[PDB]
């Protein structure tokens, strides 16, 4: 199953449209390490420390 | 000229020793590199 997920970032930035059709129905994203490891913190998209 | 007046005039005084696409703005780019 292919998902499109956004590429989490450590400053502001633009938004822009983004279609989807398929979501998971629960979380899923454990195998997640770390957003923006090197920067201070994630300002858009998923964060996880 | 006044430098050759300022010569002359000391001149006179002397003396000798005698003897892609942006939302943000919506201009075009094309590339990804161009866009950041
Ligand atoms: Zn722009």
């Amino acid at each position: 199953v292919p998902f499109m997920v956004p590429i989490s970032s450590d400053h502001d930035i633009s938004s822009a449209p983004a279609v989807q059709y398929i979501i998971s129905t629960e979380y899923n994203d454990r195998s997640l390490f770390c957003t923006n490891s090197s920067s201070p913190q994630t300002i858009a998209g998923p964060d996880k420390h | 000229p006044m430098s050759t007046r300022i010569a002359e005039a000391t001149s006179a005084i002397v003396s000798k020793h005698p003897a892609y696409q942006c939302h943000v703005c919506s201009a075009v780019l094309f590339s990804p590199l161009d866009l950041d």
